[PDB]
């Protein structure tokens, strides 16, 4: 399609390091989406990590990473950041963008967002 | 409006 998100930012560390993604979109109105982060490890099921509203005024996060993970957004450079702290091994994945339409509104459900990017791989080594 | 999740 025209929309695309694009994943940047992975890559290797040690249990204890930070890490900042981001997320490049292009192709939609970018200040009416809720923009959430997602993650896949091998042989587990897809699962929520962090939402922010399209307004920027909200944020929420997966109970295993509040506290240690931030995100953000640019509405004047069409971005979404997630800043990883304290990673540990349990956070190795693909992470994920993605991109729901609609104002005023933020969901964990996956089924609801029209638009993926393709990932970028966490590794997290045991200290 | 406050957002709300859904
Ligand atoms: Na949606």
């Amino acid at each position: 399609t025209e929309v695309q998100l694009v994943e940047s930012g992975g890559g290797l560390v040690q249990a204890g390091d930070s890490l900042r993604l981001s997320c490049a979109a292009s192709g939609l109105t970018f200040s009416r989406y809720a923009m959430g982060w997602f993650r896949q490890a091998p042989g587990n099921e897809r699962e929520f990590v962090a939402v922010i509203t399209a307004s920027g005024r909200t944020t929420l996060y997966a109970d295993s990473v509040k506290g240690r993970f931030t995100i953000s957004r640019d509405n004047a450079k069409n971005t979404v950041a997630l800043q990883m702290q304290s990673l540990k091994p349990e956070d190795t994945a693909v992470y994920y963008c993605a991109a729901d339409y609609g104002t005023s509104r933020y969901t964990r459900r996956q089924s609801e967002y029209e638009y993926w990017g393709q990932g970028t791989q966490v590794t997290v080594s045991s200290a | 409006q406050a957002s709300q999740e859904y």
